[PDB]
RNA sequence: GCACCUCGAUGUCGGCUCGUCGCAUCCUGGGGCUGUAGUCGGUCCCAAGGGUUGGGCUGUUCGCCCAUUAAAGCGGCACGCGAGCUGGGUUCAGAACGUCGUGAGACAGUUCGGUCCCUAUCCGUCGCGGGCGUUGGAAAUUUGAGAGGAGCUGUCCUUAGUACGAGAGGACCGGGAUGGACUUACCGCUGGUGUACCAGUUGUUCUGCCAAGGGCAUUGCUGGGUAGCUAUGUAGGGAAGGGAUAAACGCUGAAAGCAUCUAAGUGUGAAGCCCACCUCAAGAUGAGAUUUCCCAUUUCUUUAAGAAAGUAAGACCCCUGAGAGAUGAUCAGGUAGAUAGGUUGGAAGUGGAAGGCUAGUGAUAGUUGGAGCGGACCAAUACUAAUCGGUCGAGGACUUAAC
RNA sequence: CUCGUUAAGGAACUCGGCAAAAUGACCCCGUAACUUCGGGAGAAGGGGUGCUGACUUCGGUCAGCCGCAGUGAAUAGGCCC
């Protein structure tokens, strides 16, 4: 249905009319504009391609910019697709800005995690230690590895490994101002990622 | 900021050391590592012997080396200049009306010993 | 930073004195008793302040019937109404967070005319 | 722990393959021709971006 | 926050002092208790006189934390102390008297009979 | 009970860390009977999705006690887990008590003390790359065969002091609010840290002295604190639904003129099962789909899916890096340039610089002046370094059919 | 592995406060039961400490000044039943 994509800036405060404050996460989303549009006659299902993100142009090659022609735009940096959009009603060329969404508004948010690298498993799976004293030898191990019986240790025994730099999403969240002049949302809460980085935001699916 | 695999007060020396040589020398050969750090060190030096005052000659003697000479003068005398004062007498008015950007690397080879990376940093 | 200072410039207060952590301050709060409005008087020392933009907060320290109590306001509420300096205090740092440990006359300030 | 079994001819060669050495970007100098390393000073004649450095 | 065999004293006439928390009700495995929660206390130290006798186990609720309380607006309160009230099962004191300074918040969690008694009421 | 197995070695119990499976079910869900008025209960049937607490005393399981909880289940896994931890206990050498023995000594009697080694080859488990394949060479967007995560539950308010009942007492079925434990992100707030940030102060030594500073003493010590990483901080989640079923309950109905849920026909029905929500996924050798980009030299073994050479679209080596990172990979750039350093303004932070002046016998104070300084943060600016270059990379098989 | 710091709580840890943290110098005041009359005893528990000037009988005392902190670093008993 509606759906949007943007970048990130940062979080800030505000009050509201009553006089509470509220945290919030700025994110920017200048005019997306749709790409293509696949229906099944042609590609078995229905959805629709948006691109954002203008790009400097010896930064494309030439099969992007033969894509990006039938538009009418700049080559796109993000280009993502957005299903469950009465198809109609939308067409090649036009621009989704973001007073697509008004004040209200619960709406899912999407990102990629930030990254953190190698780490154990308590960090990574929320394990506890073992002692500090009392002649301990044991203190950020993740563990015995499992019985004797089947010679073997089984799978998903949780170990160390490299964290973070996911996709997540979070349900439920609330529009609290948009601003148009400057392609602003301002959303209550806290996302997922870094700064920069690429966020979507859509309509909730629990309604 | 790089560590560069010493503690605190012994990379404060090691830099102390590197910037008075190349004032005092012009032209210095060093690994890669300890040659950017040291890029970054002598511009805010260069930028306080810009400045003039006695309040920046005294900001620059925290960290300049002291008892080195850089001598190439005589009129008639042993009269010999200090590190310091050609800093503020002799690099400073050379690069008046530069912005920043004072220094240049160049790379060469690797060192026998170590296959340490080596290189070049020289001012103009 | 400048995006997000543009978005919050107008929710600003233009009516704030000036003081430092030192003075002794009266703040003019505004409380909720069932549907009744009404307005508090909280009389101390500022000890904290905190900073940078629509986020600054302060913290304002006070001894009630014997004991020692804190409360920290930002700096913009709209709930609160007045903030009036009464006197000015001569102080040597920032955080005075050594007067949480003291009673008394050990506890004073001195004056200062500005 | 200690190895069970020694390791044959044909396993110690699988290791092994990828344990090799390898002679990256290779140039010809712009001033005297012979062979450099790119963004390095040429040691053959010490030019380097159509300029002498090497020298005083 | 307040814990297991946290100490705390007594805002009160009852004759109690000092007292030791036990339990931390409501829930099943609840750690911590803040401003306007009911607690389990041993009495550890008495006043000579006084309906309560050290050595009891009693029903308190918690005023006056040192980590204190966050309100809507964006402010904050917190105290130089930890103290509680010892109650009577129906939310009454069972002394007469309260010292000292309270929080808000026991308005809301409905002890209307200790804030008709406290000298302030922050 | 037996003595097949292991004596050129198969390390005991409780606790810790990490769990997994059965169901003879401890709670939560659905039911039939009651010596079921209501509120609570007894017992039997279906059901393994999730849940199942902190202390005191003992080396202790076991057990008793205290305070809670919806509940504080019972078993298997070498009575799970020591090349993962502990070594309190049992079972080495010392010493003592009761007791037995003429004695040396002895006791599932007791007491105080007492050495636990290992650099991971193979399979396995968690992460991360290179090679080739997918039948011309490439840049992007994707469907979903499969698979994994998640799955708990309390109290109040209303219906209503209504049904029920002499009274005491007190509902089903609905609607609304707010919690506990667990978990996915994040740094605006409350705090933690913050060894190239600011300030105060002791001893001694150096910059020739005074003033002003550097070195060392755990960062010498003490008071604050930016970015980044973080919980005890802040936001969210387990929402509502559909389909086929278990116990149970039918509707219509004969065999067997009646009766009967069943044989033929036809329904209802659970926290369970398949979807619904989140994440991974075409090496799914059954290797799928859509959009865009690029189009022919030389000798012949013989003309053949032939070899070799230069190229297109595109890619890489090499260099500046960070929102990425063990390395490699990923992402942002390479003068068609803000990629990193420097410079010029700013900010957080500290809290009033140096040099002079004025008032003091002095220690010091006031003033010039919210001063000076300022890692990582924010804008602008080609000043230095991303120079010059090289390498790889198509020419598209055959059969049948319809057009 | 060896070090430094930590909100709120403060032995809830474990066979056992193991290991850490805390006390630590000099001057002054004070100090129980018990006892072989020597002890116990540094019992316990509290106060002072920098810099300038004046007087200093002598040893110190008064007036003033500065900081969160004056044995401003390093070195040095935890105690009780
Ligand atoms: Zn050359």
């Amino acid at each position: 249905t509606k759906g949007i994509l943007g970048k990130k800036v940062g979080m800030t405060q505000i009050f509201t009319e009553s006089g509470e404050l509220i945290p919030v996460t700025v994110v920017e989303a200048t005019p997306n504009v749709v790409l293509q549009v696949k229906t099944v006659e042609t590609d078995g299902y229905e959805a629709i391609q948006v691109g954002y993100q203008d790009k400097r142009e010896v930064l494309s090659n030439k099969p992007a910019k033969g894509h990006v022609a039938k538009a009418n735009t700049a080559p796109k940096r993000f280009i993502k697709e957005f299903k469950n959009v009465e198809l109609g009603e939308y067409e090649v060329g036009k621009e989704i800005k973001v007073d697509v969404f008004q004040a209200g508004d619960v709406v899912d948010v999407t990102g990629t995690t930030k990254g953190k690298g190698f780490q154990g498993a308590i960090k990574r799976h929320g394990q506890s230690r073992g002692p500090m004293s009392h002649g301990s030898r044991y203190h950020r191990r993740p563990g015995s590895m499992g019985p004797v019986a089947p010679n073997r240790v089984f799978k998903n025994k949780r170990l160390a490994g490299r964290m973070g730099g996911d996709r997540v999403t979070i349900q439920n969240l609330e529009v609290v101002k948009v601003d148009v002049e400057r392609n602003v949302i301002l959303i209550k809460g806290n996302i997922p990622g870094a700064k920069k980085s690429l966020i979507t935001i859509k309509s909730a699916v629990k309604a | 900021y790089r560590k560069l695999g010493r503690t605190s007060s012994q990379r404060k020396a090691m830099l102390r050391d590197i910037t008075t040589d190349l004032i005092i020398n012009e032209r210095i050969v060093t690994t890669e590592a300890r040659a950017k750090e040291v890029r970054s060190t002598v511009e805010k030096m260069i930028t306080l012997g810009k400045r003039g005052d006695l309040h920046a000659r005294r900001q620059a003697a925290t960290f300049v080396r002291n008892e080195v000479a850089s001598v190439r003068e005589e009129d008639e005398s042993i009269v010999v200049e200090s590190a310091l004062q050609k800093l503020f007498n002799d690099l400073g008015p050379r690069f008046a009306e530069r912005q920043g950007g004072y220094t240049r690397i160049l790379k060469t080879e690797p060192r026998r010993g170590d296959a340490a990376p080596m290189v070049v940093i020289e001012f103009v | 930073n400048p995006l997000i200072q543009e978005l919050t410039q107008e929710q600003l207060r233009t009516d704030i004195p000036a003081f430092r952590p030192g003075d002794t301050v009266r703040v003019h709060a505004k409380v909720v008793e069932g549907t009744r409005e009404r307005i508090q008087l909280f009389e101390g020392v500022v000890i904290k302040r905190r900073g940078a933009g629509i986020s600054e907060t302060y913290t304002v320290r006070k001894v009630s019937n014997g004991v020692g109590v804190e409360r920290t306001f930002p700096l913009h509420t709209p709930r609160v109404a007045q903030i009036e300096v009464v006197r000015y205090g001569k102080v040597r740092r920032a955080k005075l967070y050594y007067l949480r440990a003291l009673h008394g006359k050990a506890a004073r300030i001195k004056e200062i005319r500005r | 722990a200690v190895p069970a079994r020694r390791t044959s001819k044909a396993k110690k060669a699988k290791r092994r393959t990828h344990y090799k050495l390898t002679i990256k970007g290779l140039n010809a100098c712009s001033n005297c021709g012979e062979m450099k390393k790119s963004h390095h000073v040429c040691p053959a004649c010490g030019h380097y971006d159509g300029k002498d450095v090497m020298s005083k | 926050m307040i814990q297991q065999e946290s100490r705390l004293r007594v805002a009160d006439n009852s004759g109690a002092r000092e007292i030791l928390t036990i339990k931390v009700l409501g829930g099943s495995g609840r750690k911590t208790a803040n401003i306007g929660d009911v607690i389990v206390a041993t009495v550890k130290q008495a006043t000579p006189g006084g309906v309560v006798k050290k050595g009891e186990v009693v029903k308190a609720v918690i005023v006056r934390t040192k980590s204190g309380a966050r309100r809507a607006d964006g402010s904050y309160i917190k105290f130089d102390e930890n103290a509680a009230v010892i109650i009577r099962d129906d939310k009454s004191p069972r002394g007469t008297r309260i010292f000292g300074p309270v929080a808000r918040e026991l308005r809301e969690n409905n002890f209307m009979k200790i804030v008709s008694l406290a000298p302030e009421v922050l």
